[PDB]
Parts: structure tokens; C-alpha cells; sequence
């Protein structure tokens, strides 16, 4: 069966752990040369109102107050993840109890 | 416009194969598709026919309304 | 002038004009106009387009020797 | 500096001269590419140290009489206890499968952000604590080794998943019919690897 | 018993159907005198029938609810069940063949096209080098591929017309 | 003499000869092995 | 020059004319030993081809004369291997099959390796210190241990003499195993057999009695004799 | 009307003029080519678009080109 909140919170807690201090070296660098000044970086001049609806917001960048570059999209981002996960896992031990065998036996 | 996500463009650039296989890969295709739009037309137009005739396929042998099977015209 | 402005008459050469029906394919020179025209190289191919003829002019950057 | 030869006479390939554990091989022309081939040197790397971890595994699950490495995860089909040697330790598929995850997970982001090539092959510091790799001729003779070693764990790998799938015997077993009957007990009298024999 | 197909031998259908082209061909037989040409005619293609029936049977072929001869197609399915002369030997014999064919088209073009005028050698054609290319064609394949090893058997992209992009 | 063989050199002549070679050898090989479908022997 | 004429009165080809070959006779009328290399590979499958032909024909013959004298009781060649698959301490079949197969795949990949590069197989250290007599003389004449006493160390001339007859023997031994499975598919007896049948009866024996060698003899034949 | 466009590549030759059945090229002055004429169109606008002055050039590819569009009534060859 397995309790919801004790999986979904450490699916989470782990996913978020996992975007924190692990998988965040690894970003800002696959976005270097996906976002880059270097390459065409910003898609968009601004002139009107739907080509300055197609810059980025001011909310997304504008500091991180954390001590790494986590900000709160890639918390979001991550935290959909981990609820995905504890979701699965809940599923999957759901089909279990249920007395079905998805399992090639 | 948020700070993640994938660029089209440079998903683009990337997918080059080593030792020249296609040669420059698809780079510069991003302008191409987006640019043309009847390049866009027909690629939407030829998915669009092959989910028709998936549709057409799939039907038949999968029912999926009721009494539909047994109504042979139809 | 020195020498010739072409290659020398009667051997083979190599078209380069994409747009040519005879492109990547060996001809015979006839004649080169020492005038100074657009195109004084004649070359002329044992297989005929489909209007029929067989001889063109080509300009100097075009033609080349054939590869073996 | 060349460790060998595949076949005595090939034409020798000039990429593949310095690399440890050279044998010259590569009759495809795979890997031209610099970048390509380091990328293709530690993939090798892991795979060999994956292949020497799930060689000695199926060896040790089968020389203490402990079963199978087939049916040794089948506890969780049959919802039964782990084991390991005996301890008979308290954990579930659970708080197995999320811990695992996140584990190689950390592992796995720790060494790709490496940003050093050779490192990526051969990182040292932490991962080598008693550290014979100090000799750079003990070292090369140790890479060799282990690149050696390594290619015949993944050819045993396959061999343990080729023979389970074609005959239900065991790892031991199967040692054992092929010394005691040779001739009679090998790949071709399966009927399976070979079609038709 | 493969693709739920019976042996023709063991087959039902094919009884039938022999039967019934069997009782057409003696409908037919007994309308003449039997010291006629026609019923001789008939006879041979009653024998003829039969025959056909009998060398069809014994052979391996399977026919499906129909009595009609179905034929294995995937080589080694045909390999292990006697079905490898239905369809994998005729396109090996037939590969033969048309390799013969291209080969010795192949060599009087390249032969050909080295005097003057060579489309008056297209169009009339020489008969002593056609016969003589003929009959030194029965090792194609090896030529073949030799000439795909020394690379005269393809022509660089340079030397070939392109159409314009 | 010449001037016929050259007649019988060109392309229709040797053509009708090649069709009725390769016509006379399937037809004489489908009469004397009659009704041909399965390779055997 | 040529050791003699497969064909008086024809033209030999160029490329067989001058060739100093061993065992020569300008019988390439399909011309497919114009190039070099190509006569060199034709020339190395001719010599295996024939290596197999004699010891294929060998082991038919003298165990079949043997046992035609009485001397052994070994069964003929089209069966000897389905009475020693049926043995009581029999190998089974797929094993030896795979066995053997391996083996020649060893030496043939040696084989070709030392065709593609000669004097390749003596690169130093690498077969147990012997490799070093692995070194190939002549195109399919490779030497050392597999000429351990001796034979070919002699004058040049008695070498060119030695290889026509081994290749002169090697070609009768070639076509003598196609007919061996020729008479074989169409007799359907051993080739002491129908050796012993064409000298008992030389005119009623043959290849031309029977309608599977020629079909429609037997036809011919019952029409001229009604 | 249609469009008719002269390249260099003519050799003035004439034939394309000769082959126009409305009078629409004519020959001008010319150092380009040896026979010191090139190949013009000022009467443009009656030009109905046959192409007989292509089936005339006898250089490769074609030293005149007409390209269709904008039918009038002289364009389209109506008597009434
Ligand atoms: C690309 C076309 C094609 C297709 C669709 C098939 C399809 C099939 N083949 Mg075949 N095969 C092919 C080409 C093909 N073959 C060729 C070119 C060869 C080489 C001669 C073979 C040699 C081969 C063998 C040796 C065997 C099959 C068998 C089979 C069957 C099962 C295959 C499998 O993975 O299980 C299936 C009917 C197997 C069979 O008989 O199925 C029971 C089998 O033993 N195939
Ligand atoms: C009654 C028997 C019969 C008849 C009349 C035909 C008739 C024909 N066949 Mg078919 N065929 C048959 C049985 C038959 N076939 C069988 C039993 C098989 C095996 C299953 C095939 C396999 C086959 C193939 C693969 C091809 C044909 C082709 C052709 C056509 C032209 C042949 C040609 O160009 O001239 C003779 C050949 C030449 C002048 C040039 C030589 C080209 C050949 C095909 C290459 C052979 C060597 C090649 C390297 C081998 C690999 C082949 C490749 C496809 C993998 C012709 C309509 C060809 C075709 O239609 O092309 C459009 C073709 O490509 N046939
Ligand atoms: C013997 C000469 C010869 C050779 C070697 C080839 C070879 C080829 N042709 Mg071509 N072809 C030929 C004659 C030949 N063709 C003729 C005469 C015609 C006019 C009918 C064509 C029409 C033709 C078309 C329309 C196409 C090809 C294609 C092909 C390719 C596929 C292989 C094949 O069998 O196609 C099938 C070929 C045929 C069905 C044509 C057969 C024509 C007759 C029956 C054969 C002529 C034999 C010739 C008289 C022998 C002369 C011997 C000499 C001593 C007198 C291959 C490169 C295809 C391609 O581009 O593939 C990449 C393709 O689409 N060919
Ligand atoms: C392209 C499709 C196709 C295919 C695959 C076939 C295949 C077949 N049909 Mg069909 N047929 C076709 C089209 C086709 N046909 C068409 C279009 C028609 C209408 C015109 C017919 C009408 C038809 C009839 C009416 C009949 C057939 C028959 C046959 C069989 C003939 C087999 C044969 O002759 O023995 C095999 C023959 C050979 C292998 C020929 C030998 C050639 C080799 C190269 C050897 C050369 C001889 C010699 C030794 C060379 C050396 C000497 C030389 C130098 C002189 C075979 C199953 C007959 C049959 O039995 O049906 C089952 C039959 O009754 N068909
Ligand atoms: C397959 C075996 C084989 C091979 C590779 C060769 C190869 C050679 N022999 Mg040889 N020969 C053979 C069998 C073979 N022979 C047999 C069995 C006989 C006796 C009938 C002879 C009689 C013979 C004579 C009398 C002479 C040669 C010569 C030659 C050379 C000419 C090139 C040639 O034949 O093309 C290469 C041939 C092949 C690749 C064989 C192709 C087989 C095809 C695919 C099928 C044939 C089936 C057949 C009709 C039955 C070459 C070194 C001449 C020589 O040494 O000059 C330098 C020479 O004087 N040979
Ligand atoms: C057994 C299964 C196949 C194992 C690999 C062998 C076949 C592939 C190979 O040799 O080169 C890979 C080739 C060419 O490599 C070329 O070069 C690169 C190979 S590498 O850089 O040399 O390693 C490759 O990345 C690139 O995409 C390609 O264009 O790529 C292909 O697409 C080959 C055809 C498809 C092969 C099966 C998929
Ligand atoms: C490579 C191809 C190998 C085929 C091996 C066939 C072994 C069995 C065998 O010879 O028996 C049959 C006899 O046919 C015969 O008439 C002999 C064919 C000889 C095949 C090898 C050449 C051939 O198979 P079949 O005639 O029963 O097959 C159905 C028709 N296609
Ligand atoms: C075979 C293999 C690699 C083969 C590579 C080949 C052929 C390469 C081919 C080429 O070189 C050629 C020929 C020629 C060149 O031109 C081209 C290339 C392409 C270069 C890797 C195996 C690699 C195999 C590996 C890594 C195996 C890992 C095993 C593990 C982890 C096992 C764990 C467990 O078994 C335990 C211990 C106990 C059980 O109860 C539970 C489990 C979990 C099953
Ligand atoms: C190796 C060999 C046979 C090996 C057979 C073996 C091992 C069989 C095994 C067994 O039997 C034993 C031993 C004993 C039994 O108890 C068991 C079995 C299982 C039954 C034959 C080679 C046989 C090789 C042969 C017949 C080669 C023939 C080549 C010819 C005719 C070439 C001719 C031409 O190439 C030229 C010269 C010039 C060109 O221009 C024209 C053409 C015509 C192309
Ligand atoms: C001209 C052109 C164009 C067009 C094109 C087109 C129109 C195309 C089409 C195309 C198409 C129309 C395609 C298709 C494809 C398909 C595919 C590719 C498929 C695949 C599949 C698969 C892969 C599957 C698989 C599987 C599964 C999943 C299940 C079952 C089993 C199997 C394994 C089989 C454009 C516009 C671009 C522009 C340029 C030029
Ligand atoms: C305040 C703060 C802090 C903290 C924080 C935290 C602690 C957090 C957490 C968090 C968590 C703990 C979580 C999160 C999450 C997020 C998100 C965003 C989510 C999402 C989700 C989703 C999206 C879902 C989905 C779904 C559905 C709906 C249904 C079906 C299934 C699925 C799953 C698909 C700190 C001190 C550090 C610092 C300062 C500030
Ligand atoms: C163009 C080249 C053609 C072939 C070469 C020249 C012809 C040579 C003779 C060919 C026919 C020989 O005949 C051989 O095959 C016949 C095929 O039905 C079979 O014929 C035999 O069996 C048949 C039934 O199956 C009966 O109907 C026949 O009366 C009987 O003679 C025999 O196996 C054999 O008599
Ligand atoms: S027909 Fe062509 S080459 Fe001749 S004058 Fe006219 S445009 Fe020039």
C-alpha cells in the first residue's frame, strides 16, 4: 500500500535534494551552450507588446537569494518530479496490494 | 520566457553525428521550419494523414463506439 | 598576348557550369576567341543535348581538365 | 608501449597506439573521433568495473551454496525476506528501489561533473586509499590489468545470460557438466543457440 | 504443419480438387471415340493432370483449406522444414541469371563504347563479341565483385552528370 | 554477303532471334518437363 | 613460359603467357585471373580446394578399396557418418560440427591473415615462441612445420616439379570427388562399386544407361527397341 | 505582358529573332560575343509566349528565356 504523505514527502525531499546538490552543477552548464550569449541567446528584440510577451519576465532571474543558483522554477520543476515519482511509486504499490502481478513471472 | 526549458534551435545544432556522417547535421534547420511555412504544412499534413490512416486502420479492427461493429455500412 | 587566354585547342576539358547540360562531363575544344568575350572557349561533345547540338561556349573558369 | 596484438598481421590503426590497454582491434574504424574515443575509454572503464562488480557477485552468490543470481532477487516476487550470507536484513522493495535510486543518483551526478578527462577515466584521491597507482609503471601495468580483467567479466556477463537463458542449470552446475561431459554438454547440444545443430 | 497448413499429401481439399478436374477431364474424354486423335489429346492431359497431382504431392508443399499449394517464403523456416527449393533456391537461380544478364550487358557497353561512333555499334550490333561475351559469362558474380574491389565497377561522382539544384 | 550479315547484325534481327531462342528453349523445357512449380530433382 | 596447351591452336590469354606459373595450362577462358592479386587469390583457393579434394578422395578411396578387398569393414562415404552419429560413445553431432568448424575458423583467419599481409604471422611474441616459423614462403606454400622434413629445400626446379604435381594431382583429385557425387546421386552405389560395374560390363554400365544423368535416353531407347 | 530576358551567353546568332512570330527581338551592338550582336526585346509587350525564340538558341540551356504572366489581349493571341 505504502502511507501517501511518508512517500510523496520523500520523494520530494530527495528529488529537491537531488536538484540542489547534485544535479545543479551539472545545470548551468547544459544551458551555456543552450541559452548562451555566445549563440543566438535571447530569441526576441521586444519592440511591441507580443514580442516583449515573448521576453522573459523579471521574476525568473533576477537573484538567487540561496547560496547555489537554485531558484524557485527549478524548485517548482523539481518538486513536480518528486510528487511524479511518489505518485509512481504509490501507484505502483497500489496494483500490488490489489492482488495483480504486473511482474513477468 | 521562464528560466528552463529546451531551445528548439539548439536542440537543433546539437544533433550533428560525428565523423561527418550528415555532414553539417540538422543545423540551420530551425530558420528553415520557421521561416517557410509550407514547410510546416506539409509536415503537419503528412502527420495528419498518417494519424488518418492510422485512424483508419485501428478503427475497423478496434471498435470503439457500440454497435458499431455490427453496423457493416457504416 | 603571351601564349594563349585558353587551354590548347583540341584537348579534352571538363565543364564546370552547373546550369549546362554537359556539367561534369568531357568535350573537345575547338576554338578559343583571343578577343576578350564572356566565353571564348568552344567545346563540342560527341553526345547532343535535347535541342540537338553539340557545341557550347564556355568562359575561362569553367572548363577544366578532365580528371583520371 | 602496445599491449598486444588481436590478430598477429592487422593493420595498425595510428589513434589507438598510446591508449592503455591497446590491442590494436577495431576492424569497424569505430571511434575515429578524439573526443568520441574518450567518451567510448571510460564508458569502457565503467563498463568493465560494472561487469567485474556483477561477475564477483554471481561467483560469491554460487561458491557459498546460496543460490542462483537468477532467483536471488526472486523474493520480491514471491514476497518473501531478503537475505545476504545469512544476516536475513529488515529493509522492503520499497526502501530498497528508492534508496538505490538516489544513491547512484548522487553517485552519478558526483562523476559527471567531473570536467577533467582523465579524471573521468581515472579519478584517484578518495577512490584510491591504499594507492599503488603512485608508480606510473605499476600504474599502466594495473590498467592493463584491470582492462583485461574487465573485458573478460563482461564476456563472462554475457556467458551467465546467454547460458541461463538457453538452459535452466546454474552457473556451477554448468561448470560442472562441461568438465564432466565435455562432448557431450556444450552450446551446440542445446538446441537453442545453435538452430538446428 | 506450418502457417496452420496441411501437407498436400495428407490434405483434404486437394483430393477434391483433383477429383473434380479428373471427372471434368472424363466428361470431356467420353464425348469421342476411343481411337481418336482428341482422345488421345485427352488422355495425355489427363495423364498430364494427374502427374502434376502426384509430383506436386510428395514434394513438401502445404495447402490451406483450399487444397491449393501455398509456398514458405522465410528462408530458414523453408531450411528446417524442407521448403528451401519453393522460393530460396528459384531467386538464387534467378540472381544467377539476371547478374548473367547485367554482366554481359555491362561488359558490351564498356566494350562498345571505346571505338568511334559507338551508338552504330549500339544499333547494329556486333554478333561475334555479343556471342563471345555470352559464353564467357558463367563466373559473373566473381568478376563482379573484383571490379567492385578495384573500383572500375563504380565511377567517382565527379565524372557523372548532375542535375542543377 | 557483308552487306547481310550486317542486316542480320542489327538490332530487331537479333532481337527476334534472341526471343525465339529463349521462347523455343521454355517452351521445349515446360513440353518435356510438364507443369514445372516445385524445385525438385 | 607454360608447361603445355589445355587447347592447342587457341589463343592463350596475356596474362597466362609469360606467367612463370606452377602447374599453368591457359585455361582461363572467362578471363578471371587478369588482374595480379585476383591470380594470387585464385591461385591460393585453387591449392585448399585441392588439398580438400585429394584428402576427401583418399579417405573415400582407400578405406573403399580396403573394405572392397576385405581387409576393413568401414562403411562407404555416404553413410559413414550417419552409422558413427548412431554410435554407442558417439559425439553428438552439432558439437563436432561446431568443434571442427571452430578449429577452421583458427586457421583459416590465420590463413587469411597471412594471404593479406605476407610474413605477417611472424611478428615476434606472439604464439608461444613458435610464431617465428610462421612465416609464409610463397603464395599457399607457407612452410616450417608444416613441411617438417624437409622436401621443398631443394633445387628450384625440382620445386616447380614437385608443385605441378601437386597441383596436376589436385585437380584429378577435384574432379574425381565431383564424380564421385555425380554417380553417387545417379547410381546410388559406392565408386569401388561402379568402378567394379564398368569393368565387368563397360557398354551396359555407364553414366548414359541410366535416364538421371541424361533424361530422355531411356525414352530413346524403348522406342528403338519396340 | 510576359517577361523576355537576355543573358550574356548569347552568340548572336540571330535565330531567335528570325523564329518570333511578332516581331518582338531584335539585334543591337554588342562586344560580348564574337559576332558583335546581342539579342534584345524592346516590343516586350506583344509577346504572346510561344517559345519559339528558345527552340531557336542554339546555346546551352537557353541566352533567352520568357517567363509567363499578366495575359492582356495581344499576350493572349485573341482576334477579337
Ligand atoms: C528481413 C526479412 C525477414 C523476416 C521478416 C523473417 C522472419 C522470420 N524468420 Mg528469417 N531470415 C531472413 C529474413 C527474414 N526472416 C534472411 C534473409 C535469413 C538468412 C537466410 C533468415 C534466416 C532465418 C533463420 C535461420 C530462422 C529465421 C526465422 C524466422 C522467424 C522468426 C524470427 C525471429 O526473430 O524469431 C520469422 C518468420 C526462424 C524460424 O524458422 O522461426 C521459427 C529461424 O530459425 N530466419
Ligand atoms: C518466372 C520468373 C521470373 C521472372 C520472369 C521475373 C522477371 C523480372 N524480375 Mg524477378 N525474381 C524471381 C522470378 C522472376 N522474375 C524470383 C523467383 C526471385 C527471387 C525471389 C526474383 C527476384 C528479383 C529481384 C531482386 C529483381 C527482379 C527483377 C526482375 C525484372 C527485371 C530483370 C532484369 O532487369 O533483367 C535481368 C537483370 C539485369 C539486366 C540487371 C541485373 C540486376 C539484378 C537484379 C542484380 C543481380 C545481382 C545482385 C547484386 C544481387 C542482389 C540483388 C539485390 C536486389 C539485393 C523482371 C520483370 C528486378 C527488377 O524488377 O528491377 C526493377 C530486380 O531487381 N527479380
Ligand atoms: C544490360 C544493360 C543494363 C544494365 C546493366 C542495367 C542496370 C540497371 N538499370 Mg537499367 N535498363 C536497361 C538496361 C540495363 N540496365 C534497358 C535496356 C532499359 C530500357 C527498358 C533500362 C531501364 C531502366 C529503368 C527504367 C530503371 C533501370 C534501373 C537499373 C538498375 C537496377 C537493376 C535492374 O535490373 O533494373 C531493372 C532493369 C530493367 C527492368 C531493364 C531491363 C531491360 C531489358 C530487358 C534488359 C536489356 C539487356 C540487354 C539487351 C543486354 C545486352 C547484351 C549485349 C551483348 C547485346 C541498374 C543500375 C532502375 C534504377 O535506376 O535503379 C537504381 C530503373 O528505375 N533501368
Ligand atoms: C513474374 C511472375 C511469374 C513467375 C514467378 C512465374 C513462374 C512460373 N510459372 Mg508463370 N506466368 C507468368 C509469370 C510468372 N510465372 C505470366 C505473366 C504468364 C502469362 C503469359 C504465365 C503463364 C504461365 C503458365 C501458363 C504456366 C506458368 C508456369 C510457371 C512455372 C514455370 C517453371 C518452369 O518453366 O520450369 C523451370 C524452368 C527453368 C528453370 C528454365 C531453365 C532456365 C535456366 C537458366 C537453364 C537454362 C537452360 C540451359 C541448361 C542453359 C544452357 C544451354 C544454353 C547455353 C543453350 C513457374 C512456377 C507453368 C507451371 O508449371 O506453373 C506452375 C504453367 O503451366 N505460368
Ligand atoms: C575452384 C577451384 C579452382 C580454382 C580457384 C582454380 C584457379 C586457377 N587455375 Mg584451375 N582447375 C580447376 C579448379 C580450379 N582452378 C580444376 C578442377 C581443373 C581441372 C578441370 C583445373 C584446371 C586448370 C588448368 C589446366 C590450368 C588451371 C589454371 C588456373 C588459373 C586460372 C584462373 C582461373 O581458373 O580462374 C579462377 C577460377 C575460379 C575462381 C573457379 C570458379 C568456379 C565457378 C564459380 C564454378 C565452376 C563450376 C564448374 C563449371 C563445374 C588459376 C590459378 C591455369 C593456370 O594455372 O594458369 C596460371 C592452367 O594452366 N587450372
Ligand atoms: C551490433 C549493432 C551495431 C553496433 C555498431 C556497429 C555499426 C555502427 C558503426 O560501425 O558505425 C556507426 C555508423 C556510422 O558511424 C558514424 O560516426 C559515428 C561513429 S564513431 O564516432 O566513429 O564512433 C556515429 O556517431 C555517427 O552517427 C555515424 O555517422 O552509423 C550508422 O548509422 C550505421 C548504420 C546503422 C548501424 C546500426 C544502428
Ligand atoms: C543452399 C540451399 C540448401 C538446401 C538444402 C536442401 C536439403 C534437402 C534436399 O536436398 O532435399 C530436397 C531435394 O530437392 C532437390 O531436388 C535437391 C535440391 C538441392 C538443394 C541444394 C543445392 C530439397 O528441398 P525440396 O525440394 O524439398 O524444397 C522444396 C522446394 N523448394
Ligand atoms: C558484452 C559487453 C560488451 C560487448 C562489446 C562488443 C561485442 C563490442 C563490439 C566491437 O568490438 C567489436 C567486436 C568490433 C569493433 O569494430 C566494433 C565494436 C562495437 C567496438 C558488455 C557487457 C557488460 C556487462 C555488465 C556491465 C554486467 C553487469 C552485471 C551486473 C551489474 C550484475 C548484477 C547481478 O548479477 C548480480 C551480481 C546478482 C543477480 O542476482 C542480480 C544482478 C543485478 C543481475
Ligand atoms: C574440398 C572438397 C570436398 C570435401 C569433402 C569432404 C570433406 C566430405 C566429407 C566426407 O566425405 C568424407 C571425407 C568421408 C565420409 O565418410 C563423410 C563425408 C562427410 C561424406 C572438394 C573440392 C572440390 C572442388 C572442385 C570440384 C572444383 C572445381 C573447379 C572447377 C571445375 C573450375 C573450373 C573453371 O575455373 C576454371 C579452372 C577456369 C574458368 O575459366 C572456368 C571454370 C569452369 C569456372
Ligand atoms: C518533400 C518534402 C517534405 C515532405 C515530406 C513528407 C511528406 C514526408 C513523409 C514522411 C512519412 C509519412 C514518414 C513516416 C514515417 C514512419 C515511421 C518512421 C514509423 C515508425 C514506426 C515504428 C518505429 C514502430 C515501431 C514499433 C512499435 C512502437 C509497436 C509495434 C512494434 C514496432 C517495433 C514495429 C517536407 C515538407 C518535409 C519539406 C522537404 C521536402
Ligand atoms: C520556504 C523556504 C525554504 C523551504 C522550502 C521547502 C521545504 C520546500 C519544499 C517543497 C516540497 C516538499 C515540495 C514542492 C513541490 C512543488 C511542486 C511544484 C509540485 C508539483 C506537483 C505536481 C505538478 C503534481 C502533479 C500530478 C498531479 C496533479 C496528479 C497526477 C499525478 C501528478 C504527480 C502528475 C528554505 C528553508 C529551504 C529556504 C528559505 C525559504
Ligand atoms: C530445352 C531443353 C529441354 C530439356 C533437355 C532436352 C529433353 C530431354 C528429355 C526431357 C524429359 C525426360 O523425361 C524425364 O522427365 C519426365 C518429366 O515428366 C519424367 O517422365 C516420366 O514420368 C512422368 C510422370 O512423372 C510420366 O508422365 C512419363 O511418361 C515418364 O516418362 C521422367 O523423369 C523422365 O522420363
Ligand atoms: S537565338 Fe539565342 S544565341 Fe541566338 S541571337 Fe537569340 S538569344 Fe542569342
Amino acid at each position: 500500500m505504502i502511507e501517501a504523505p511518508v512517500a510523496i514527502g520523500g520523494s520530494t525531499v530527495a528529488l529537491l535534494g537531488l536538484g540542489r546538490f547534485v544535479f545543479l552543477p551539472y545545470q548551468r552548464r547544459r544551458t551555456d551552450m543552450e541559452v548562451g550569449p555566445g549563440k543566438l541567446g535571447p530569441k526576441t528584440t521586444g519592440d511591441t507588446f507580443f514580442d516583449r510577451l515573448q521576453k522573459p519576465a523579471s521574476f525568473v532571474e533576477t537573484k538567487s537569494k540561496d547560496p547555489s543558483g537554485f531558484g524557485i522554477i527549478d524548485v517548482l520543476g523539481w518538486g513536480a518530479l518528486g510528487h511524479v515519482f511518489g505518485y509512481f511509486l504509490l501507484a505502483c504499490s497500489s496494483l500490488q496490494d490489489a492482488g495483480i502481478d504486473a511482474f513477468p513471472r | 520566457n521562464f528560466g528552463i526549458g529546451h531551445r528548439l534551435e539548439a536542440i537543433l545544432e546539437a544533433h550533428t553525428p560525428p565523423a561527418g556522417g550528415l555532414g553539417a547535421g540538422h543545423k540551420g534547420l530551425f530558420h528553415t521550419v520557421n521561416n517557410s511555412l509550407h514547410f510546416q504544412l506539409g509536415l503537419a499534413l503528412a502527420s495528419v494523414g498518417t494519424i488518418t490512416s492510422l485512424v483508419a486502420q485501428h478503427m475497423y479492427s478496434l471498435p470503439p463506439y457500440a454497435y458499431l461493429a455490427v453496423d457493416f455500412t457504416t | 598576348k603571351k601564349k594563349e587566354v585558353g587551354p590548347k585547342r583540341g584537348s579534352l576539358v571538363k565543364v564546370l557550369r552547373p546550369e549546362s547540360y554537359w556539367y561534369n562531363q568531357v568535350g573537345k575544344v575547338v576554338s578559343v576567341d583571343q578577343s576578350g568575350i564572356r566565353y571564348p572557349v568552344v567545346v563540342r561533345f560527341e553526345n547532343q543535348n535535347y535541342a540537338g547540338v553539340s557545341t557550347n561556349n564556355y568562359a575561362l573558369d569553367e572548363v577544366t581538365d578532365p580528371p583520371a | 608501449q602496445r599491449a598486444g596484438n588481436f590478430a598477429p598481421g592487422s593493420e595498425p590503426k595510428e589513434y589507438l597506439n598510446d591508449l592503455p590497454g591497446n590491442f590494436n582491434f577495431d576492424p569497424l574504424e569505430l571511434g575515429k573521433e578524439k573526443g568520441t574515443l574518450q567518451r567510448y575509454r571510460e564508458a569502457e572503464l565503467i563498463h568493465c568495473r560494472w561487469a567485474m562488480l556483477g561477475a564477483a557477485g554471481c561467483l560469491a552468490v554460487e561458491v557459498l551454496g546460496l543460490g542462483n543470481w537468477y532467483d536471488a532477487p526472486l523474493w520480491a516476487v514471491t514476497g518473501d525476506k531478503p537475505t545476504w550470507f545469512g544476516i536475513e536484513v529488515p529493509f522492503d522493495i520499497a526502501t530498497i528501489l528508492g534508496v538505490e535510486v538516489v544513491a547512484m543518483a548522487v553517485a552519478e551526478g558526483l562523476r559527471n561533473d567531473n570536467q577533467d578527462m582523465e579524471k573521468r577515466l581515472y579519478p584517484g584521491g578518495a577512490f584510491d586509499p591504499l594507492g599503488f597507482s603512485k608508480d606510473p609503471k605499476s600504474f599502466e601495468d594495473k590498467k592493463l590489468k584491470e582492462l583485461k580483467n574487465g573485458r573478460l567479466a563482461m564476456v563472462a556477463c554475457l556467458g551467465f545470460a546467454g547460458q541461463h537463458a538457453a538452459t535452466g542449470k546454474p552457473i556451477l552446475e554448468a561448470l560442472g557438466d562441461h568438465l564432466s561431459s565435455p562432448f557431450f554438454n556444450n552450446f551446440a547440444t542445446n538446441g537453442v543457440s545453435v538452430p538446428g545443430v | 504443419d506450418v502457417a496452420g497448413l496441411t501437407p498436400c499429401s495428407e490434405s483434404k481439399a486437394y483430393n477434391k480438387l483433383e477429383r473434380k478436374e479428373l471427372k471434368t477431364l472424363e466428361k470431356r474424354l467420353k464425348k469421342y471415340e476411343p481411337g481418336s486423335a482428341p482422345y488421345l489429346a485427352l488422355q495425355a492431359t489427363k495423364e498430364r493432370t494427374q502427374n502434376r497431382f502426384k509430383n506436386y504431392a510428395k514434394a513438401g508443399l502445404l495447402c490451406g483449406n483450399d487444397g491449393l499449394p501455398h509456398l514458405i517464403s522465410d528462408p530458414g523456416l523453408a531450411l528446417r522444414f524442407n521448403h528451401a527449393g519453393e522460393v530460396f533456391i528459384p531467386t538464387f537461380g534467378f540472381l544467377y541469371v539476371a547478374g548473367y544478364i547485367g554482366h554481359v550487358g555491362r561488359q558490351y557497353i564498356i566494350k562498345s563504347k571505346e571505338d568511334a561512333k559507338p551508338t552504330d555499334k549500339e544499333i547494329i550490333l556486333d554478333v561475334p563479341l555479343a556471342l563471345q561475351l555470352a559464353f564467357q559469362g558463367w563466373a559473373w558474380p566473381l568478376a563482379a565483385i573484383q571490379e567492385l574491389r578495384n573500383g572500375s565497377l563504380l565511377e567517382k561522382d565527379e565524372n557523372i552528370t548532375v542535375s542543377p539544384r | 554477303m557483308k552487306d547481310f550479315t550486317t542486316y542480320l547484325s542489327t538490332a530487331p534481327v537479333v532481337g527476334l532471334g534472341w526471343a525465339i531462342f529463349t521462347s523455343g528453349l521454355l517452351i521445349e523445357i515446360n513440353r518435356f518437363f510438364p507443369d514445372p512449380l516445385v524445385f525438385s530433382f | 613460359n607454360m608447361n603445355g596447351n589445355w587447347l592447342p591452336g587457341s589463343q592463350t590469354p596475356a596474362h597466362l603467357k609469360d606467367l612463370k606459373m606452377a602447374g599453368n595450362f591457359g585455361f582461363d577462358p572467362l578471363n578471371l585471373g587478369a588482374e595480379p592479386e585476383a591470380l594470387r587469390w585464385y591461385q591460393q583457393a585453387e591449392l585448399v580446394h585441392s588439398r580438400t579434394a585429394m584428402m576427401a578422395v583418399a579417405g573415400i578411396l582407400i578405406p573403399g578399396l580396403f573394405t572392397k578387398l576385405g581387409a576393413l569393414n568401414v562403411p562407404q562415404w555416404y553413410e559413414a557418418g550417419k552409422v558413427y552419429i548412431e554410435g554407442e560413445g558417439a559425439i553428438p553431432f552439432g558439437t563436432l560440427l561446431m568443434s571442427t568448424l571452430f578449429s577452421y575458423a583458427f586457421v583459416e583467419g590465420k590463413r587469411w591473415q597471412d594471404f593479406r599481409n605476407p610474413g605477417s604471422q611472424a611478428e615476434p611474441g606472439t604464439f608461444f615462441g613458435l610464431e617465428g616459423m610462421f612465416k609464409g614462403t610463397d603464395n599457399g606454400y607457407p612452410g616450417g612445420i608444416f613441411d617438417p622434413l624437409g622436401y621443398s629445400k631443394t633445387s628450384p626446379e625440382k620445386l616447380d616439379e614437385l608443385k605441378l604435381k601437386e597441383i596436376k594431382n589436385g585437380r584429378l583429385a577435384m574432379v574425381a570427388f565431383l564424380g564421385f557425387a555425380g554417380q553417387y546421386s545417379a547410381t546410388g552405389k559406392g565408386p569401388i562399386d561402379n568402378l567394379a560395374d564398368h569393368l565387368a560390363d563397360p557398354w551396359h554400365n555407364t553414366f548414359a544407361e541410366n535416364g538421371v544423368s541424361v533424361p530422355g535416353l531411356s525414352a530413346v531407347e524403348q522406342a528403338a527397341a519396340s | 505582358a510576359h517577361v523576355v530576358k537576355i543573358y550574356d551567353t548569347c552568340i548572336g546568332c540571330t535565330q531567335c529573332v528570325r523564329a518570333c512570330p511578332l516581331d518582338v527581338l531584335e539585334m543591337v551592338p554588342w562586344d560580348g560575343c564574337k559576332a558583335a550582336q546581342m539579342a534584345s526585346s524592346p516590343r516586350t509587350e506583344d509577346c504572346v509566349g510561344c517559345k519559339r525564340c528558345e527552340t531557336a538558341c542554339p546555346t546551352d540551356f537557353l541566352s533567352v528565356r520568357v517567363y509567363l504572366g499578366n495575359e492582356s489581349t495581344r499576350s493572349l493571341g485573341l482576334a477579337y
